[PDB]
């Protein structure tokens, strides 16, 4: 059978089958976004039709976010080593793990119908209020699709969990960086779902929380109370594979194993109360501010130490190795861009940095270099560590010289310039801006096309 | 006359002579919203005892329009006129204290 | 670290010791099912956790931030103005709520405000003192620091009396240069 | 009591209570855009300003979240239903500063530009007594 | 006041209040600690 | 113990040590209470840290101040250089 | 059964018919198109064109092409 | 065991043939956003529109 088979490693083939699928509409979307933005004018948007860019900025992020790096780093690669790791024969839930991968598809299928059926409007992927509560179906279908995804995590989650019941050997960085991403889930998931509850009374149950008297403020709150959690839930599983791939390859066991530990328990402690970072505009009080600030830097401190203990399992290891190999090239570049990304998030970190820098394009590179470049690159090198294991073939990316320095150069040409026009400033989620600043949305847009080409020659 | 004459009488002298500052009951935070509703309250309030033609009653109008915006003022101003707004509802036909 | 399951391990008496720590592992533990397994997995989970130096430096952070969460948020419900617990003055119009508005005034003047804005001069080139006179007296009047603020301030001499220019772009300097051609009264 | 309601003196002696004037600034259109004007950014109201004053400036937003940003005066604040942020400036030199919406507000979210000029008081007073 | 063509402008440009001179100073204050972090990390990664 | 390797705290407090379990709750208690205190005995105190006539001047403040007072310099730099904004045209 | 050991042994072993890959990268292809097609659709709804001409929405000179 | 492509790109010394597929690459993406546009002249870019603006620089101390 295809869809009955309940075989644990079959579902991890399942999950990244599908995020390279539905990965092809979030790419698409996302040249449709650097093409608009190629100069100033309408390039392939019509001026009466710009509700479709709004709709094309928020499905991109949405699908990439939810549709596809976590379905590829939290469903896809955990669910095919994760019980070989634990020395367990199989997955502790069978069936629960069948229904997962079921949920996600539904839930994609909903989403590009209602592209299809529905007006095209937009309201970005962070769904603010009023604007959200005053759309048109297309937000009702979408948050519909929301839910029923955050069904399928959070049954994930339940199932990583029960490893520690059954787990027969050791557990190793990787499993503790799933099961501390599960936990993440567990105590995030039902605040989000609540909150999306009240965004739906409001649509369609005539409840007045987003109306005046009522503080649209709120929503931000038990959002990003999920959002920020989310963004570690997205990069964590991408740390455990960096460990085991550079301890793998450069063959050192792991330094500091507990400190590595350690450390990812402390950044998901941190990182469930920092979230307010995401609200420093509104006009919080000035302690509050002071509290969120303070600790989002810390932060660092935990995710310092991790950079640090990677950095020496690749010192020293011997030479005589080829060290070309595509999965030893990604997890290297992964330090290297990870702490571009880290660095420029404590730089938006201080407030009064902040308030220059929210909402412009600077915000946009610094969390496309950890996302759509570090955990990107963090699933492909999982993927090329497990090809034999995970057996498939017929395309030439294993020792790909040339598409890793291509990737690396065209990614950079795209997002660096981002970091420019933060200080020039352009906003985000805009189609039109300003003449004196096409040139460095024109040298981004080039990178965009010429990434899109070297996806071609893999095959 | 006397140097802290502003802060005695009432709080509420400070920003009267001062009409474009913070008020001392809400300079510790941005959000200056509970500042229009105080304000509009006292302009309520002030009418009730002196009139809508007293220059005090005006003048406290003026005070409520440096930190209301004018779109929440004429709404609310509506209300008030029609008898709905509930920041000036006589105290004896307030229904704060009933059921609970 | 013992290797020999027959030397005792030295436990304190309290509510986080050795012994404390022994009766609650194997709670829920399979793996535990008889003394000389359990002991030699609890002494395990023990030299791999708490014989390890770098784990303290965790165990620092973590209380670290979880006491200054504690505080935020029970300084926030004791003191800010603006979060009420009790119903008194709730159920009041807002002219009427004298008890709450005595938490205003203290609430807006805490100690590492004053403290820190007389340094606001380590980041400002041009009248860093704008902002230091106010007649009304909410706040107290400020004076810019002597010094730099301590850290990663090189671009600014150590002291500013060491500065030549330091003097000619005072809020009042400019406000004399503009005063003498009628410009502006500040 | 009249004392209640704090007033000052002048004003109790017949002086003019001060009334308040708004206008409405808007995104020249393209086609209205004339041979000089900065496309995308300007608008056929902009708001004049004293500089070398302090001006509190209380931003809301009526319908949707929007954000007054104006880049050159350091202010990106977010104009969000129910609160009233208030936001304090001095203007040191005279010009025109030029801002976008900085919250995604709807369709015309990117055509909603924030104009800002900064004259002398002299001046300001002198544009405010004819506009 | 506005953006000018093919500029970098790191960490703003073109103050017009003192605090719009504090914002590009913190950002400028922190870019040679950020530069420090960068360069210490990236020349260990090697063979 | 604050800032302190533990390796050290191992080898020179061996009795003090030799619960490593009670150790660390006793690292995160002390670490607990500094923050706690940081919060309502460092910002909180209210109307406190005004004193601006009493700014410390360290040991090197006065170093540096007597040296530039010795010669023109302190008088230079704290002279006024400009305070007239237009030059005049010949 | 050897047959049966592997997962997907078909394709592991190098059998499988092709029309598998086909239907995957078809799959992939309508994927794509669900942003493609509502553009021009919704493009040509509101204004009458599928798509664009680069700067037809400012003034454009007497001579432009 | 490779198609012809990779046989001939694989072939070459890496530093050889690296440096130009970036710039072709690069090329080729300008090119393909420079078709549909060719010949587009919008007036604000013109001389006078361009004087224009200087103009209001000079009187807006930009
Ligand atoms: C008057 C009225 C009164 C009231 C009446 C009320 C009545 C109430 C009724 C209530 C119940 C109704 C529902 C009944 C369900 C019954 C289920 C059941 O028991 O089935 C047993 C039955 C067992 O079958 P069998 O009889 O033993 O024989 C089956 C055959 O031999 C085949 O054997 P096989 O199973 O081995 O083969 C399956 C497999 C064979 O494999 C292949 O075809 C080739 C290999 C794969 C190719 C690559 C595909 C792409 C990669 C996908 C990666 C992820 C896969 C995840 C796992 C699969 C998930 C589907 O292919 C498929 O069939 C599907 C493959 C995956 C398709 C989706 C891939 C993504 C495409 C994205 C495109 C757009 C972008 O299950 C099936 O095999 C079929 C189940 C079909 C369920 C379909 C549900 C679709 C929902 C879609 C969304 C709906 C909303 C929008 C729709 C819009 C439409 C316009
Ligand atoms: C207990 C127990 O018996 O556990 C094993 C026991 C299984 O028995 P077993 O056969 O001995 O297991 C073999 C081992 O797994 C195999 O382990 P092994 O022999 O390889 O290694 C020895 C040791 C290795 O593990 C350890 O020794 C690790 C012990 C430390 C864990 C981290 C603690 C938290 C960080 C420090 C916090 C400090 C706060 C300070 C505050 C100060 C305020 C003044 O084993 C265990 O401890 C295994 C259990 C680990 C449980 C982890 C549960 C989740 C931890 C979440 C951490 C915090 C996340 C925060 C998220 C954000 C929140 C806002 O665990 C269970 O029964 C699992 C139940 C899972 C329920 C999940 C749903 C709960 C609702
Ligand atoms: C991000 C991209 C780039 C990534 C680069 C990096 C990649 C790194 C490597 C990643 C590796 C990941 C792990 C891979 C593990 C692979 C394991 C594996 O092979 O499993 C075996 C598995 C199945 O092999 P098997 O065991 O032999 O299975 C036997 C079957 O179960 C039984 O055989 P059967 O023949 O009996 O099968 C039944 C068959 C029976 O099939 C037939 O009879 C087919 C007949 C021909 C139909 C052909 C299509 C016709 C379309 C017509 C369209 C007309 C349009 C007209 C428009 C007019 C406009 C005016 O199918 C069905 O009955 C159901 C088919 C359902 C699925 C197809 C759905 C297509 C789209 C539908 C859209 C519908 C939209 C509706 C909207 C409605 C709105 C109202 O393999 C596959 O399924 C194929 C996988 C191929 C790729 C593997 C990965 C290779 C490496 C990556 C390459 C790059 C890919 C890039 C993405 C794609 C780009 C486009
Ligand atoms: C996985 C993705 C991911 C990751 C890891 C992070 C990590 C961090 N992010 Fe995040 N962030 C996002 C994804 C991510 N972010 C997204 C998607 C948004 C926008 C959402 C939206 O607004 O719609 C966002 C937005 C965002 C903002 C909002 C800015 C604004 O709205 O204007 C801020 C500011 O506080 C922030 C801060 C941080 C910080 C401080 C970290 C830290 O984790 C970084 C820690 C890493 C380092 C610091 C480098 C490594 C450590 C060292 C080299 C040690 C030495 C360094 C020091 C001592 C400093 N992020
Ligand atoms: C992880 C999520 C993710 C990923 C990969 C990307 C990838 C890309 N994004 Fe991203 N983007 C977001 C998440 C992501 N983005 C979010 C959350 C927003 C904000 C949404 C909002 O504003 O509301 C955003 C916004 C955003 C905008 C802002 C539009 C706007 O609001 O004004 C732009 C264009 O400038 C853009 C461009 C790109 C480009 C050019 C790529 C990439 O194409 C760059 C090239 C890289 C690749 C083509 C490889 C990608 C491959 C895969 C993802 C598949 C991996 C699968 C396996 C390995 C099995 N993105
Ligand atoms: C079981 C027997 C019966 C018990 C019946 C109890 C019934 C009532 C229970 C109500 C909820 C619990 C709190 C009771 C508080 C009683 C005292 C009181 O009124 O407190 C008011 C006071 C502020 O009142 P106002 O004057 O209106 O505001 C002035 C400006 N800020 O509020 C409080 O102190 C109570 C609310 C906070 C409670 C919790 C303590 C605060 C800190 C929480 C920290 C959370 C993080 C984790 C801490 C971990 C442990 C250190
Ligand atoms: C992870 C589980 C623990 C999470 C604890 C988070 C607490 C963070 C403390 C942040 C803080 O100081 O709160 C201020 C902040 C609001 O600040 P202002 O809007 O400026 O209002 C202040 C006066 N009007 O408080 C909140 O938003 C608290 C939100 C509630 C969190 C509840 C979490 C429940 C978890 C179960
Ligand atoms: C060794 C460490 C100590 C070295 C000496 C430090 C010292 O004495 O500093 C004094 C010096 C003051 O000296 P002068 O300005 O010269 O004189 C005062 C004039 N009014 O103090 C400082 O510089 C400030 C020190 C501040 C420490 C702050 C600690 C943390 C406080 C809480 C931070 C925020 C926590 C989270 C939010 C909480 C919200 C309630
Ligand atoms: C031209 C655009 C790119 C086409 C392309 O590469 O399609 C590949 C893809 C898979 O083919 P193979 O990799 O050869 O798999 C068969 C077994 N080896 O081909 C197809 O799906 C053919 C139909 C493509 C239709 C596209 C619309
Ligand atoms: Cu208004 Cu954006
Ligand atoms: O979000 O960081
Ligand atoms: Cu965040
Ligand atoms: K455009
Ligand atoms: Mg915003």
């Amino acid at each position: 059978f295809y869809i009955l088979v309940n075989n644990n490693k079959r579902i991890g083939i399942y999950y990244i089958k599908l995020s390279i699928i539905i990965g092809i509409l979030g790419i698409v979307l996302s040249y449709i976004i650097r093409v608009e933005l190629y100069n100033s004018g309408n390039r392939i948007i019509k001026y009466d039709n710009v509700n479709y860019y709004n709709m094309v900025i928020t499905l991109h992020g949405l699908l990439m976010i939810f549709y596809i790096i976590m379905p590829g780093l939290y469903g896809g690669i955990p669910l095919y080593i994760l019980p070989i790791l634990s020395v367990i024969t199989d997955i502790v839930l069978p069936r629960i793990n069948n229904i997962s991968i079921i949920i996600v598809l539904i839930s994609y299928i909903v989403v590009i119908n209602s592209i299809v059926i529905e007006y095209n409007i937009g309201t970005g992927w962070t769904l603010y209020p009023p604007l959200s509560i005053i759309g048109t179906v297309i937000v009702n279908m979408i948050l519909y699709g929301l839910i029923i995804i955050g069904i399928s995590s959070i049954i994930s989650a339940i199932n990583f969990m029960n490893i520690l019941i059954v787990i027969d050997g050791i557990i190793y960085v990787y499993i503790w960086s799933i099961i501390i991403t599960s936990v993440l889930l567990i105590i995030s998931l039902p605040i989000l779902n609540g909150i999306l509850l009240m965004i739906l009374s409001d649509i369609y149950f005539n409840s007045i929380y987003f109306i005046l008297n009522g503080d649209v403020v709120l929503y931000q709150h038990l959002f990003w109370y999920f959002g920020h959690p989310e963004v570690y839930i997205l990069i964590l599983p991408a740390f455990g594979i960096i460990s085991i791939i550079l301890s793998v390859l450069n063959n050192k066991i792991i330094f500091g194993m507990k400190s590595m530990i350690l450390a990812i328990i402390m950044i998901s402690i941190l990182g469930s109360i920092v979230w307010a970072h995401h609200i420093y505009t509104v006009g919080l009080e000035l302690d509050t501010k002071i509290y969120f600030n303070n600790l989002t830097l810390i932060i660092s401190i935990p995710t310092g130490n991790k950079i640090y203990n990677w950095i020496i399992l690749y010192i020293g290891s011997y030479n005589i190795l080829y060290n070309g190999y595509q999965s030893l090239i990604f997890s290297i570049m992964f330090i290297i861009i990870f702490i571009i990304g880290g660095i420029t998030g404590i730089i938006i970190s201080i407030d009064i940095i902040d308030i220059g820098l929210h909402d412009t394009y600077y915000i946009v590179s610094h969390f496309h270099y950890i996302l759509s470049i570090g955990a990107v690159i963090s699933l492909l090198a999982g993927i090329l560590l497990l090809k034999d294991i995970i057996g498939y073939y017929n395309v030439i990316i294993k020792i790909n010289k040339y598409f890793g320095l291509l990737l690396f150069i065209n990614i950079n040409i795209i997002f660096t310039p981002q970091f420019i026009i933060g200080f020039n400033v352009m906003p985000r989620r805009i189609l039109e801006y300003s003449d004196n600043i096409i040139v460095w949305n024109l040298i981004s847009s080039i990178g965009s096309i010429s990434t899109i080409l070297i996806l071609l020659s893999i095959f | 006359e006397s140097a802290d004459a502003l802060f005695v009488g009432t709080l509420d002298r400070l920003t009267a002579e001062h009409p474009h500052t913070d008020d001392p009951r809400f300079a510790f935070q941005s959000n200056q919203w509970n500042n229009c509703e105080l304000r509009f309250t006292q302009f309520c309030r002030c009418t009730r005892e002196l009139g809508e033609d007293d220059p005090r009653c005006k003048y406290q109008y003026y005070r409520a329009q440096t930190v209301c915006h004018e779109f929440l003022l004429e709404d609310w101003m509506e209300h008030r006129h029609r008898g709905t707004c509930d920041l000036d509802i006589m105290p004896d036909r307030q229904v704060i204290h009933m059921r609970g | 670290p013992p290797t020999r399951l027959s030397t005792p391990l030295y436990s304190e008496g309290g509510a986080f010791t050795v012994n404390w720590w022994r009766n609650r592992y194997g709670l829920y533990s399979r793996r535990q099912t008889d003394p000389m397994l359990a002991e030699f997995l609890f002494r395990q989970q023990v030299k791999e956790w708490f014989y390890d130096v770098p784990s303290y430096n965790y165990a620092a952070l973590v209380g670290l931030a979880l006491g200054i969460l504690v505080a935020v948020i029970w300084r926030h419900f004791l003191f800010n103005p603006d979060v009420y617990v009790r119903r008194q003055e709730l159920r009041k119009m807002w002219p009427d709520r004298h008890r709450q508005f005595a938490y205003a005034v203290p609430y807006l003047n805490p100690q590492l405000k004053n403290l820190l804005l007389p340094y606001k001069n380590s980041f400002i080139d041009n009248e860093p003192d704008y902002a230091d006179y106010n007649p009304v007296g909410l706040r107290p009047q400020r004076v810019m620091a002597i010094r730099r603020i301590p850290g990663f301030f090189w671009a600014i001499p150590q002291y500013f009396f060491e500065d030549p220019l330091y003097t000619s772009c005072s809020t009042k300097n400019m406000q004399t240069i503009y005063k003498k051609l009628g410009y502006s009264e500040l | 009591s009249p004392e209640d309601y704090p007033t000052p003196q002048k004003y109790l002696e017949g002086a003019p209570i001060p009334s308040w004037y708004s206008f409405q600034s808007n995104l020249v259109g393209d086609m209205d855009l004339k041979p000089g004007m900065a496309r995308m950014l300007e608008v056929d109201k902009r708001l004049t300003v004293p500089t070398r004053t302090h001006i509190r400036f209380l931003i809301t937003g009526a319908d949707v979240i929007h954000s007054w940003s104006v880049p050159s005066l350091g202010i990106k604040c977010d104009a969000t239903p129910g609160r009233l942020v208030k936001i304090n400036t001095f203007i040191q030199r005279e010009g025109v500063f030029y801002g976008q919406c900085s919250e995604l507000c709807g369709t015309l979210h990117a055509f909603m530009p924030i104009v800002v000029e900064a004259v002398s008081p002299e001046a300001f007073a002198a544009h405010a007594k004819k506009w | 006041d506005i953006p000018w063509p093919a500029r970098t402008d790191w960490g703003g440009h073109d103050p017009a209040t003192p605090f719009a001179e504090l914002m590009i100073n913190t950002h400028s204050m922190f870019w040679p600690v950020a530069i420090f972090i960068y360069v210490s990390a990236i020349y260990m990664v090697k063979k | 113990s604050i800032f302190t390797p533990m390796d050290w705290m191992f080898y020179y407090f061996p009795n003090y040590s030799r619960d490593k379990v009670a150790l660390m709750a006793r690292q995160i208690k002390i670490h607990f209470a500094i923050g706690f205190a940081l919060v309502f005995l460092v910002y909180h105190p209210p109307y406190k840290g005004a004193d601006y006539g009493n700014f410390h001047k360290s040991p090197l403040y006065w170093y540096k101040y007597n040296q530039l007072e010795r010669s023109g310099q302190l008088q230079e730099n704290l002279r006024i250089k400009r305070d007239w904004f237009y030059d005049e045209d010949p | 059964n050897l047959e049966d050991h592997f997962d997907l042994a078909e394709y592991m072993m190098k059998m499988h018919n092709p029309m598998s890959e086909y239907l995957y990268w078809i799959a992939g292809f309508v994927s794509g198109l669900h942003g493609i097609l509502p553009l021009l659709h919704s493009n040509y709804y509101f204004s009458g064109m599928f798509l664009p001409r680069d700067n037809d929405n400012t003034q454009l000179c007497d001579d432009s092409w | 065991d490779f198609p012809w492509r990779w046989g001939f790109v694989a072939e070459k010394p890496f530093w050889v043939g690296a440096p130009i597929l970036v710039l072709g690459v690069l090329c080729l993406g300008h090119i393909i956003q420079t078709m549909g546009q060719i010949g587009v002249r919008p007036k604000r870019y013109t001389p006078e529109w361009v004087e224009a603006t200087k103009e209001r620089e000079r009187a807006e101390n930009t």
